[PDB]
DNA sequence: CGGGAAAATCTCTAGCA
DNA sequence: ACTGCTAGAGATTTTCCCG
DNA sequence: CGGGAAAATCTCTAGCA
DNA sequence: ACTGCTAGAGATTTTCCCG
């Protein structure tokens, strides 16, 4: 599995860890805590 | 037939990019066209590339100045 | 490394030192330090640094909404060629959105559209203004304008075209149709060294033309090739290396290790 | 260079124009000009029709393009002449419109519109058009349900003569009749912009008198002297500017 | 192309057209058409795609005023090594920005102050406090940040450590002073492995060593030395190449063609 | 002479011909109806 | 490597310290330190003295680096354990403050006091800050009517003592020593680092017993075996790590 | 006397940048001291340098690490 | 001299607001 | 007459270590 | 094959807000 | 399961043109 850690939408807060779902090229699809999430490469580190 | 139809083809010239680069390579001849990917033949190196990072035309002021 | 890292964790615990430091300060691998690092919540605060590649599809056209002396332009990109269309609107709302998309529509082979979140263009109105005209919808990551970089700078050189001309019109939308005029056909570079207007001309005609010719080629030229597996498909010979198309899965093969039946 | 006399020969027998001998022979389109220009026997794209007609008391501006059919229409509030500059600029930043042809209505011949006309360098000029509205009108009262203004349902009118009506001798929609019609103007203008460029230039080979530069190759320049072309070597023949 | 230049600038005048759009459509050199768009006074509109460097002798520091929070925090930055000193003020006032210069004068060997123009740090107390302390001061070209890009960068830095350590502290100028200890002694990386304390007394020591060092030298090493000239002062010889002082212009000549007197 | 057109401070327009007074690397002097002005090379142009 | 005998000799002879052996011989620092460490009969960087003085009725907390006389002193509102631990942070802050020497005030041994030093590693213990108190005070009765407020002046006398005033052997002020000093314990710990980094390798060569291993350059290895230093070719001996 | 001093003034370690280059050099051999002016050497290339591009130091590490 | 693993250098990004 | 920078993530290249 | 001049490719930036 | 880009300024490299 990973460890996802990601800024989401206009939020300077760190959030995580989330399971990886789906790694695209320039973006990533995340679950956190139920909550389906799409959040680009940039913005997001997995572990 | 088909080499004439096959020439045509490979008359056009594709502008494309790498998933990684930024950059836009050099024109690369059409080899094959597909819906999601194309093949072109690059400096004696054939890639396939999808269609999403392709920009496929003639340039007709080369296709005049011969 | 037992004790090193034990004192490592407590120091990290209290000041978050990155791997360098915990490295030096208690004798440990660097790949301890970075573990160590790696596993604290608090010290995840960057993504990695790359850029993603938008869609360049023959189809895909950018629209989004930008404001110019008051007043709210719609602007459209034809991606693949930089070809714009603009129009002042009254208001940010998805009937003249659909309004303007119906036209674009009419006007040109509009495949899909990729837009941001913005409420006129995630409307009801829009939505059924595509689906009747067949176009399909891509909407950005929220928050995200790099998603539509190419429209978003679109609109700093339409803005810049406009203030350019803005003194040969009184009124703002002949500005914006002056501006549009300007960067369709009187500013040339790019892939060509075309302007917009014969770059997208040349892109839909070399799509159209493309489609017939391997149109053509597949219909007469009909082979399975075997290599190394089951029957693929050819898909172009030559310069001794073979290009196949097996269970949907395109690959390069040389011409060696391969038969053409 | 090699099939420059079958090309001649292609010419004289068959009347062929540039674009056949270049694309069979294998030739550069300057040296197929050359040839079919040198016979005296063998001797539209930017031009749009504007008008305005009424349907349900509203004006609706229409535009065709004479050569392919395609068709540009909008509702416009009144037939003024600043509502017909402001559509025929609209229509002159997303087309190549060189010339319009109209039928000396009032808001056609406003000062507006000819302002209009010479700020995007449009010719104004004052059966097509009537046919097409009469289409157009055709389509509108075909979709006219699936709306309830009228601007959408000539949107879609627009949309469906443009695209998904096709006929001629290829089948082909007015859509991508219109974009091949572009694409073969641009490729004329590319052609005479080379041709502009290359009629400056003088070349002496072998030294024989000056002639006129066809093309100047990677391995060899193409001259044309005394009415008939000649394949000579780059490093035997000079090339000046007059 | 007298005829093809005049078509030109007509367009131009119009629609300012690129120099490759006139070029295409009146056949002109590149030249020509470069010049029709030079010579458009509206046309000018872009500035060189580069980017300056600040200044790091070891004697400059750059501060500015950071907001977290609702309250003010004053940081400073050793532009050489990083190290960085911190303080929550109340209020951005000459005053109490010169009583932080004051301190930081009074703790380190500070020689150039290199601030943005808020008006406590163009205030008359900070630049009384600068006159008394021997600190000269340097003002960034107003609304330019990048003039401050080191003090700039360390605020994110700051801030950054300060989210990470704000639940370990009730109040924020603990937890300021807890970031300025993390960032001083607890980072390790940059142009030697260290520290941001570690670096800036290395940088210190060395530049007074040095200093000793080369006051030596030249006490010792007194020589002139002609070539190609006048007797220009010697400053280090070996390696077949010689470096000279002449008229206060140090240029690196080669051993041959110069001769040590 | 060299004419320079350059962005002053936090004004979209862009404004000139101006004299050059000074060239620096990453900053330029210049004089504009007897107005001298220091700008970065990034908010000019040297013609 | 090749000065290693001369190091022993010099030593013996001398009872020179590694520093010396190092600098004059070219030898890396780790040899010259297992040199001194080998022989019997040659057997407060980070120390700080906190105390607070009374100057017209206010309270000035006073830090005095002991090994170099450097100052930080600053105005406090009240000598409370809040305003001594958040300057004792600031302290910690700034420069590397290991130990802190105090006079078991009610200040210094509050809880807030003690949790500051947990936080910044600094270990507490309860005649050079009285008499540094009195030559602060005498500096701010110099410069006292060069400003209106008491904290302002207690700076300008920090800053004359830490740079103007200069003494002793070398006639320094007391900020380079600090820096001098501070630079010597970085040297030091780095020392150290290496030691504690190499001491866990044993080398056997030409085989031998195991041996200490001392420097690993690009030519050779240094090893002690015996309590004596031998040199050996890298090629001739084997590194391992136990 | 004077070498000692030499050798010991080249024990320092230079980090640069040129005039058009945001890069940090690796660690050149400082040669020279000015006001304005270090003069050192870089893979045996001789270059002075501004005072206001170099950041001079030791690297207290390498020097215990020999 | 040859690969593999770790170290070092390199490339690129957000945020400073 | 003054000036983007910093440090972390991921990729790619050097160096070194035993054969 | 050798330089010089022009063309082509490359590097990097602000703004989109 | 999605994604920075564009075009102009200045620098540096290729190509070509006559010897
Ligand atoms: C009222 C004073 C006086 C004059 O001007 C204002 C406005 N200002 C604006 C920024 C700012 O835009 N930072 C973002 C940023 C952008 C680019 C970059 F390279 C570095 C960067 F930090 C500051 O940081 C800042 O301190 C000020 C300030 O102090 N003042
Ligand atoms: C209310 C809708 C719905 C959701 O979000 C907002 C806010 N927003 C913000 C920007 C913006 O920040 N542009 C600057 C920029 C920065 C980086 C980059 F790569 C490209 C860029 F254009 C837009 O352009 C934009 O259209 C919107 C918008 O429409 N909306
Ligand atoms: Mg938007
Ligand atoms: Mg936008
Ligand atoms: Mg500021
Ligand atoms: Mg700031
Ligand atoms: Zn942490
Ligand atoms: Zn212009």
């Amino acid at each position: 599995n990973f460890r996802v850690y990601y800024r989401d939408s206009r939020d300077p807060v760190w959030k995580g860890p989330a399971k990886l779902l789906w790694k695209g090229e320039g973006a990533v699809v995340i679950q956190d805590n139920s909550d389906i999430k799409v959040v680009p490469r940039r913005k997001a580190k997995i572990i | 037939e088909l080499q004439k139809q096959i020439t045509k083809i490979q008359n056009f010239r594709v502008y494309y990019r790498d998933s990684r680069d930024p950059v836009w390579k050099g024109p690369a001849k059409l080899l094959w066209k597909g819906e999601g990917a194309v093949v072109i033949q690059d400096n004696s190196d054939i890639k396939v590339v999808p269609r999403r990072k392709a920009k496929i035309i003639r340039d007709y002021g080369k296709q005049m100045a011969g | 490394f037992l004790d090193g890292i034990d004192k490592a964790q407590e120091e990290h615990e209290k000041y978050h030192s990155n791997w360098r430091a915990m490295a030096s300060d208690f004798n440990l691998p660097p790949v301890v330090a970075k573990e160590i690092v790696a596993s604290c919540d608090k010290c995840q605060l960057k993504g990695e640094a790359m850029h993603g590649q938008v869609d360049c599809s023959p189809g895909i056209w950018q629209l989004d909404c930008t404001h110019l002396e008051g007043k709210v332009i719609l602007v459209a990109v034809h991606v693949a060629s930089g070809y714009i269309e603009a129009e002042v609107i009254p208001a940010e709302t998805g009937q003249e959105t659909a309004y303007f998309l119906l036209k674009l529509a009419g006007r040109w082979p509009v495949k899909t559209v990729h837009t941001d979140n913005g409420s006129n263009f995630t409307s009801t109105t829009v939505k059924a203004a595509c689906w009747w005209a067949g176009i399909k919808q891509e909407f950005a990551i929220p928050y995200n304008p790099q998603s539509q970089g190419v429209i978003e700078s679109m609109n700093k050189e339409l803005k810049k075209i406009i203030g350019q001309v803005r003194d040969q019109a009184e009124h703002l939308k002949t500005a914006v149709q002056m501006a549009v005029f300007i960067h369709n056909f009187k500013r040339k570079g790019g892939i060509g060294g075309y302007s917009a207007g014969e770059r997208i001309v040349d892109i839909i005609a070399t799509d159209i033309q493309t489609k017939e010719l391997q149109k053509q080629i597949t219909k007469i030229q009909n082979f399975r090739v075997y290599y190394r597996k089951g029957p693929a498909k050819l898909l172009w010979k030559g310069e001794g290396a073979v290009v196949i198309q097996d269970n949907s899965d395109i690959k390069v093969v040389p011409r060696r290790k391969a038969k053409i039946i």
